[PDB]
């Protein structure tokens, strides 16, 4: 105490005491402590007795933090533990990730499983991705400019239940449609030939189909053949409902009921 | 005395702050710039209640910084000479008394205090009493005073009190 | 009731391009998708072509009045 | 970024002319 | 030259809006209530805390309607704005004390005319 100025009373068990290992006599690493105490780390601190000296557990030459479980400042001892442990349907997941690697863990979950992950454009931003279809995923980049407040950051259990769950249900409603198809992600070059190949079998009856694109998720393709000339008309799925011709319907069936009474005009 | 006046100020915004939160960032910068400061013209400012409008940002030539001459509706505390307020005594010393007029601290000497209020150094709590020991004045007491002077120590107001006029003590 | 010409003069176009380039060089958000370029001046030119520059020009009149014109409002010369 | 806004796009509607007669299928009930 | 006793102030301060202790107290309380919410925000400074604990010890009345009534019954008179804060804050007992503290009241009004106002102010206190 008079010379070192650091007695064992100050150092208590459990408190993390830095033991700077500067040298080893036989197996352990006996170094100096912060308070000028000879910190001798035995083989038990490193787990090496008849093998190479502990270098990964005890920093040789530098200071290595370890749990202080021995007060031997006056006796030239330092019982510092080298080990880190010594110091001591609609499944919303979490992620404490990049974009390319994230896609490898999206095709396993079924439709409706929403996952929240950080953004990759700025700061204090988040992106909500919800399963839309086989390979189609909408990456809502919340600052899909979804304006929200800052209090929602504390609790994130309602943003998806207020804007993703109803939208997800509405999107899934179209998946079970009678006349539904994919055609390799719904490419513009493959969805046009079908309309002309299906009319020859029934020139009188003019059926219809529905498909979602892959390059621009969230934009379904509702095509029809008024005559021998194709036509395309997109439609957006809003959180409250849909957006067809500018109108917003409350229910999914409302759009269908309103569509079958307006396509007869010459346009 | 606290007052509610309309002030104006301009703050340069670095281009990194451009984006959907431009107005929010301007407001945030305004809040942390004109709260708690002091000036010799309008006096000590407490805080800001609301903002009137945001001026048109005039981008400077050859510099990305843009200035916004915002006009905010904030309150101000500018005590004048002769005013009478009600403060609380913080400490009692033989050299003089110390009080706290909100964001400002005044000081009264023994000379200003009448001869009836003597010293009590023998007692542990420094206090002043009279011969009969009827009236007692100590710390943490709502004692009034008169602002007979003003001073601004580089945006730090420090006025001076007095205790000569009658009816200045316990209400 | 604006009476100034509805076309962008060369001086204004040059100054707007320069100012936008300077702002971009000072780590400011862009208003167009980058196809893989880095020169701020090229980005400013692309934004001007795309009519997304967040700047409005204040043309002062001899009398003293002024008119606020937006880049996405008047026609661009080049 | 490589993930720009997708819901902010304005869906452009296509124009045309098709002087056809009324001979298509009826509507249905919303139930 | 600046002496509030003789009713003189700079031009900028002449067009100011007077504030009472209860009014500033409730304004700061509401500001604190708004600021404490909306997490990820810079917390209050020592200035706000000291002003709060300073104005809270002189709140003659907490009800806002009391503030409204005491300002309404006072503005009807012919006194200047400066006389609206000190007299409404100190709340003297008798007209003599008010006249002594504020030298402007000396000869500006009668004795009973000010005594009735002081009694009304005292009664309005909670």
């Amino acid at each position: 105490n008079m010379l070192t100025k650091e007695t064992p009373e100050t150092f208590y068990i459990g408190k993390l005491i830095i033991c700077n290992v500067t040298g080893i006599a036989h197996i352990g690493v006996k170094t100096r402590l912060d308070n000028g105490v000879t910190g001798f780390i035995p083989t038990k601190f490193l787990s090496d007795k008849v093998v190479k000296r502990p270098e990964e557990r005890v920093k040789v030459g530098m200071t290595v933090h370890c749990r202080i479980m021995k007060i031997d400042i006056e006796k030239f001892s330092a019982d510092l533990t080298c080990r880190t442990s010594d110091l001591m349907i609609a499944h919303p997941s979490f992620h404490n990730i990049n974009f390319k690697q994230a896609e490898k863990m999206m095709e396993t979950m079924d439709q409706g499983d929403v996952i929240i992950r950080p953004s990759s454009k700025g700061e204090n931003h988040l992106t909500v991705t919800w399963k839309v279809s086989d390979g189609i995923y909408q990456h809502v980049d919340v600052r899909a400019t979804l304006w929200i407040n800052s209090e929602e950051f504390e609790d994130l259990d309602e943003i998806v239940a207020r804007y993703v769950q109803p939208m997800a249900s509405f999107a899934r409603d179209l998946l079970n449609h009678k006349y539904y198809q994919d055609c390799s992600g719904g490419d513009r070059k493959k969805l046009e030939e079908l309309l002309i190949k299906t009319k020859k079998e029934k020139p009188t009856f003019i059926p219809y189909f529905i498909c979602a694109c892959k390059e621009l998720p969230g934009k379904f393709l509702l095509g029809y053949q008024p005559r021998g000339k194709p036509r395309i008309e997109y439609v957006t799925v809003t959180p409250e409902g849909f957006r067809y011709r500018g109108q917003i319907f409350p229910t999914v069936n409302g759009l269908f009921r309103w569509f079958k009474d307006h396509y007869q005009d010459p346009v | 005395m606290f007052y509610h006046i309309s002030l104006e100020h301009e703050i340069l915004l670095h281009p990194r702050y451009f984006g959907p939160n431009l107005l929010n960032t301007v407001k945030q910068k305004l809040f942390t710039e004109v709260e708690g400061t002091c000036t010799g013209k309008y006096g000590f400012v407490i805080a800001v209640t609301t903002i009137d409008n945001i001026g048109a940002g005039v981008i400077q030539p050859g510099r990305g910084f843009v200035l916004y001459p915002v006009k905010y509706k904030a309150i101000v505390f500018r005590p004048f000479k002769g005013e009478v307020v009600d403060a609380v005594v913080t400490q009692v010393n033989k050299v003089g008394l110390f009080t706290e007029i909100g964001p400002m601290s005044c000081f009264i000497s023994r000379h200003s205090i009448p001869s009836e209020m003597e010293f009590d150094p023998n007692s542990n709590p420094p206090c002043y009493k009279t011969m009969d020991e009827d009236i007692v004045i100590q710390q943490d007491d709502e004692i009034r005073l008169k602002i007979v002077g003003t001073r601004v120590d580089k945006n730090d107001i420090f006025a001076i009190g007095s205790l000569m006029d009658d009816y200045l003590g316990l209400v | 009731k604006r009476i100034t010409t509805p076309y962008m003069t060369k001086y204004e176009r040059a100054r707007v391009l320069g100012t936008r380039a300077l702002q971009i060089a000072m780590c400011a958000p862009v208003m167009v998708e980058l196809e893989g370029e880095t020169d701020p001046l090229l980005i400013a030119m692309k934004e001007l072509k795309a009519r997304k520059i967040p700047i409005i020009i204040r043309r002062y009149l001899p009398d003293g009045s002024y008119e606020d014109w937006g880049v996405d409002e008047l026609i661009i010369s080049d | 970024g490589a993930t720009p806004a997708y819901g902010a796009w304005s869906p452009s509607v296509g124009s045309g002319m098709t002087p056809g007669a009324a001979g298509f299928s009826p509507s249905a009930a919303s139930d | 030259e600046e002496d509030a006793s003789q009713l003189i102030f700079p031009k900028e301060f002449e067009t100011a809006e007077t504030l009472l202790n209860s009014e500033v107290h409730m304004l700061l309380e509401h500001r604190k209530q708004q600021n404490e919410s909306a997490e990820d925000e810079q917390e209050l400074s020592e200035v706000f805390m000291k002003t709060l604990n300073y104005t809270a010890r002189f709140s003659r009345f907490k009800n806002r309607e009391t503030i409204a009534s005491v300002r309404s019954l006072l503005l009807q008179k012919k006194l200047h704005k400066f006389e609206l804060a000190c007299l409404a804050n100190l709340c003297p007992e008798t007209a003599e004390e008010s006249k002594a503290l504020i030298p402007s009241l000396e000869g500006r009004f009668e004795d009973e005319e000010l005594q009735q106002i002081l009694d009304d102010i005292q009664t309005k206190r909670s």
